[PDB]
């Protein structure tokens, strides 16, 4: 099992990179669980001498049944510099 | 499938929904279990045991009133959010759960649900 | 709101600023019919769907009967969390002003 989590400050880049990760396993056989989309975190700094607030995106994908076709799809995916990307196997 | 199903023979598991369903005919059994060998414990049978949470909810609630219920059970904290799925596919949180129940019930009668919490 | 007419705003003020004091992540939400007040606080975290479905409960609402909520003349979103409402649309004595009604 291929647990992934994005980050983005720009949601549109967080959907797209999450969809493209979704294809991916689908298309190299794999059980997709998701897109699950979580509480977007919201930061702010405090602007002395007013706030500027920060939001971060998150979704979660869960790839089940990884094949020998899926991880190597994983690698050479060409995902946007502004999405963060972690994942844990199993 | 699910570690429920491997550890109760199906007649006990249809007997238990055949029982509630005697009894609640229009409430929907609910089996929810983690999305999660020298890999062994002496504690880890009772851990997942306590894993496993039963509901018995009406067939009218919502998605979203079943994964309250399940937080007020799993006692989350403020940081932690739970996800419920059912084989594979995550439900709209409006839908009923007698609509989810209708299509996707096991033979012995439960609703089997994975969840996973998230630590936000 | 019958509740800004039977209150002054001074102890309205005065009773959010309380309410946010010792729940500084709940959001007061006053709660009134669509043509009997009640006073809610909220984490600001959770959304219009699951402060729905604790209304709800709060009621003695049969099965099958659903609440709605208007914050002002709009139906809001289910998914929509309350703190951004909150923050776009509080009243200047704090309270997050909305209408209940149900439906079957």
């Amino acid at each position: 099992r291929i647990r992934i989590r994005l980050k983005a400050f720009d949601h549109r880049l967080i959907d797209q990179a999450t969809a493209e990760i979704v294809e991916t396993a689908k298309r190299t056989g794999a059980q997709v669980r998701g897109p699950i989309p979580l509480p977007t975190r919201k930061e702010r700094f405090t602007v002395l001498i007013d706030q500027y607030e920060i939001r971060t995106h998150l979704r979660l994908v869960d790839i089940v049944e990884p094949t020998e076709k899926t991880v190597d799809a994983l690698m050479r995916l060409d995902l946007a510099a502004g999405v963060d990307v972690q994942i844990s196997l199993g | 499938h699910y570690r429920y199903q491997y550890t109760r023979s199906f007649a006990e598991r249809a007997k238990e929904t055949e029982s509630a369903r005697l009894r609640y005919p229009k409430h929907i059994p609910i089996l929810c279990e983690p999305t999660s060998v020298r890999l062994f414990s002496t504690r880890q049978q009772v851990q997942r045991e306590l894993d496993c949470n039963k509901f018995l909810l009406p067939e009218t609630a919502t998605v979203m009133e079943f994964m309250m219920a399940l937080r007020q059970r799993l006692l989350l904290e403020e940081g932690q959010a739970v996800f419920v799925f059912i084989g594979n596919e995550l439900p709209p949180n409006s839908a009923c759960l007698g609509d989810i129940y209708a299509r996707a019930k096991d033979p012995d009668g439960f609703l089997y649900v994975s969840y996973g919490v998230e630590n936000t």
